[PDB]
């Protein structure tokens, strides 16, 4: 009747403790995608806290890239919001849904713009992130940017052949 | 004139951009914000009843704080 204390995966992913994460991964019956009390997966936390090595480890074992937390954020929302450029690029390369919408209709580009993560925002548009998609409250990603970033992103989207017309939220 | 001069201008706590002379600057516990910057980090809306929760240096409305971090 003795308790056997364990390291929990979510803390290890937050802290980026790679050996502990690997030992957890070696238990093949662990659910790579299971979220914590707020629906944050191991991948959500690794991406949010900028733990590049752990992010890659999870991706390589086949963790679902577009998993959603309780607010419907994906790992890409969090990596973009917190300006972790390497992790954003990794996620895009492993086919993250670049226009994934959270409970507010926000895409990762909203947060990259809002937080002035200029190069992250550029990386997103370069890979097909729509600049004119309104969230549920009528705000486009570039509405959240400062004017110089807005213009830089609109120019990139134009060159890529995006339609820049405002897209009001439907459904 | 032979005196050193300071030149600092007020900027937004959140975005570090300057203020136009026409706009209202939100003061929240000594910190200056653009109106559109004193909003929830998650939904970008003004705080209902002015109520916000601080988490890891960002401000959230009750809904979003409860959904994500409570
Ligand atoms: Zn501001
Ligand atoms: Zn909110």
């Amino acid at each position: 009747g003795s308790p056997e204390f364990m390291d929990d995966i979510f803390t290890q992913c937050r802290e980026g403790n790679a050996v502990a994460v690997r030992l957890w991964l070696d238990n093949t019956e662990n659910d790579l995608n299971q979220g914590d009390d707020h629906g944050f997966s191991p991948l959500h936390w690794a991406c949010r806290e900028g733990r590049s090595a752990v992010v890659e480890m999870l991706i390589m074992r086949g963790a679902r890239i577009n998993v959603m937390n309780r607010g419907d954020d994906t790992p890409l929302h969090l990596a973009a919001s917190h300006g972790h450029r390497d992790i954003v690029q990794k996620l895009l390369q492993y086919k993250a849904d670049i226009n994934a919408v959270n409970e507010h209709g926000n895409v990762p580009l909203h947060y990259a713009c809002f937080w002035g993560q200029d190069q992250v925002a550029e990386d997103l548009v370069a890979n097909g992130a729509l600049v004119s998609i309104c969230n549920k409250y009528g705000e486009m990603p570039v509405d959240k940017a400062k004017a110089p970033l807005r213009e830089l992103l609109r120019e990139r989207a134009e060159k890529m052949g995006q339609n820049l017309n405002r897209i009001p939220y439907k459904d | 004139n032979l005196y050193f001069q300071g030149s600092a201008n007020a900027v937004c706590q959140r975005c570090q951009a300057r203020f136009s002379p026409a706009e209202r600057i939100v003061n929240s516990n000594g910190e200056l914000y653009h109106e559109h910057c004193f909003v929830c980090a998650q939904c970008f809306r003004p705080f209902p009843e002015g109520l916000f929760y601080e988490f890891e240096g960002r401000k959230y409305c009750e809904h979003d704080f409860q959904m994500l971090f409570a």
